[PDB]
């Protein structure tokens, strides 16, 4: 399985609707071997990109397009055999009306009835000025720009699960990506995952890595990946829940610039989440926050193919970013890499065997079928066993396949 | 008043006539706040974070948004202005304010004169809030001009140092009582 993020921070501005534009990309997306497409938040939102949702049921108000266009897009993907996952933004919500205090805290679901029609009682206790102090305290981090939803309130859970089931049954989404998952407890996420029964689910849990006095990440990042593993275990290690592997992304960001030794932990295992629980980690090079037009934690631009050579051949579930595939002229190289992974049966739990990890060389063998090399090291032929032919090579990367 | 007070590491409330170091709640995230040039600019200085955990940085002065003094206590969810109580080579105001321009496509909180004042003039308005619904005394800072935006620090050394700005992950802070200056 390989994920594809089908939008960037600028998609909402697209002339003629993003859903419409994406229709012309489905043949290419399906042909590359992509199994799941992550679509942007679909509902009405004060912020154009959709991360400040108001009327959860109002899909027609989205900058990406309307409900009809969304359904056709998902229909085309399903026909092609690819699943669609929705970006679920439920830590916070924006209110439709002002209450007596003149505070925007009266919500509206987007239907003529009372579905999702909450008030300041559903807002987390201490989230000032929005809250009326009657709700329960936040189960996780607060999101500063908007009212945090009190997920301990039973009507909240009930009506949200009902919306999730609607997204699935009516719209046709197959799974979820939980935005700002650190905003509520694993217990809370468990309720939604269990009651909506998605086929796939991935949470966004982003916390700082551990740093040294030099201003760069520490060699060991166990505290960081432990936090991701702890969440998965709480929601259900046997279910469909996974987490984005921010540990690997943070390490690869700097390893790629002449410090490839960072890619081998003391135990000879991968340093990120994939080194402990690959089945539950989804790897990536950049997303709409880290890269795109936000630049929160960009991968060195000239070395992105090294990032793709790593995640596309390694354990865990890789996620390809829109821009890199279509806008950067990397499509052919990326295509080839997914093909190598697909033909050899490499999956989220493939065995990783790190052969070398020098400053200028990272050499690893996976499932005894594929060997990947990152780095400028010119000749490494002496290190690659017999019965291995070059399958792909590019700027500071090469991959060999057996037979 | 209504909002609970902000507490320092010794459990006492924050006073508007005292200096405090703004440290990371988890030392793995680095040391205290300070000022540093970067991104090609010599001045004004950006609000930076010292990567070294043992470094307390520069003491800060937190003040109720201009016309709000009362009991000298600093409370949560309330407009506040912040200044580094330190001397700089730029010889400019050492008060914080959100930048109107992007540096490397990122919005940072800087120091010195407000280049392009908004009609509201709220570039220098900040707020201290609890990071989560937990009882622990761990906070986060927000820039509140038009809307409130949580602040985090760019730790990738782009521009020459770690800088405070509008970005994830939000920086979870703790306040240590600093000596008078
Ligand atoms: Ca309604
Ligand atoms: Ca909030
Ligand atoms: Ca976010
Ligand atoms: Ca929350």
């Amino acid at each position: 399985q390989v994920l594809f993020q089908g939008f960037n921070w600028e998609s909402w501005k697209h002339n003629g609707g993003w859903y419409n534009f994406l229709m012309g990309k489905v043949d290419d997306i399906a042909a590359a071997g992509i199994t799941h497409v992550w679509l942007p938040p679909a509902s009405q939102s004060v912020a154009e990109q959709g991360y400040m949702p108001g009327r959860l049921y109002d899909l027609d108000a989205s900058k990406y397009g309307n409900k009809a266009q969304l359904k056709s897009l998902i229909g085309a993907l399903h026909g092609k055999g690819v699943k669609a996952i929705a970006d679920i933004v439920i830590n916070h919500r924006t209110a439709e009306h002002k209450d007596g205090r003149g505070i925007y805290c009266i919500f509206e679901g987007g239907t003529p009835d009372a579905r999702l029609d909450w008030g300041p009682h559903m807002i987390c206790r201490d989230d000032r000025p929005y809250a009326d102090g009657t709700g329960n305290p936040d189960t996780g981090a607060d999101f500063g720009a908007a009212p945090d939803i009190d997920h301990l309130n039973l009507r909240v859970q009930k009506e949200l699960v009902e919306w999730l089931n609607w997204l699935k049954a009516d719209i046709g989404f197959d799974g979820w990506r939980f935005d700002f998952a650190k905003g509520y407890s694993a217990d809370v996420a468990k309720i939604y995952i269990d009651r909506s029964e998605p086929s796939f689910a991935v949470a966004e849990i982003w916390t700082s890595l551990a740093y040294g006095g030099d201003g760069k990440p520490n060699l060991n990042q166990d505290q960081h990946r432990q936090e991701l593993v702890n969440w998965v275990d709480k929601v259900g290690g046997k279910g469909p829940a996974t987490t984005f592997d921010f540990t690997t992304k943070g390490i690869l960001n700097v390893a790629v610039e002449g410090e490839l030794w960072r890619l081998r932990g003391t135990d000879g295992k991968a340093p990120g989440m994939i080194g402990w629980w690959p089945a539950k980690a989804v790897t990536f090079v950049d997303n709409h926050d880290t890269g795109s037009t936000q630049h929160m934690w960009p991968f060195p631009s000239d070395r992105v193919m090294q990032g793709y050579a790593y995640i596309l051949t390694h354990p865990g579930t890789p996620c390809i970013f829109y821009d890199h595939f279509f806008d950067w002229g990397l499509k052919e190289e990326i295509d080839r890499l997914v093909s190598v992974r697909t033909r050899h049966g490499i999956h989220n739990e493939s065995k990783l065997q790190i052969i070398e990890a020098d400053a200028d060389l990272y050499l690893a063998e996976i499932d005894g079928k594929v060997i990947v090399k990152l780095g400028p090291r010119y000749d490494v032929g002496n290190l690659i066993p017999g019965g291995f032919k070059v399958a792909a090579h590019g700027n500071d990367y090469a991959v060999w396949e057996k037979i | 008043a209504d909002p609970p007070p902000v507490h320092d590491t010794d459990g006492h409330e924050l006073r508007a006539d005292a200096n405090y170091y703004v440290l990371s709640a988890n030392r793995a995230h680095g040391g205290g706040l300070t000022m540093a040039p970067g991104h090609g600019r010599h001045c004004p200085l950006f609000v930076s974070q010292d990567p070294n955990g043992q470094h307390d940085g520069f003491p800060v002065r937190i003040t109720p948004y201009g016309v709000a003094p009362s009991d000298k206590i600093i409370r949560l969810s309330t407009d506040v202005r912040i200044s580094f109580r330190a001397y700089t080579t730029c010889l400019q105001s050492t008060e914080w304010h959100i930048d109107s321009e992007l540096a490397a496509g990122r919005r940072h909180v800087i120091t010195g004169p407000v280049k392009d004042p908004s009609p509201s003039g709220r570039e220098n308005a900040f707020r201290i809030e609890k990071y989560s619904g937990a009882e622990v005394h761990e906070y986060k800072l927000m820039s509140c001009g038009d809307w409130c935006q949580d602040l985090g620090v760019f730790r990738d050394l782009k521009g020459g140092a770690w800088f405070l700005g509008a970005t994830e992950p939000y920086h979870v802070v703790v306040f240590k009582k600093a000596p008078p200056a």
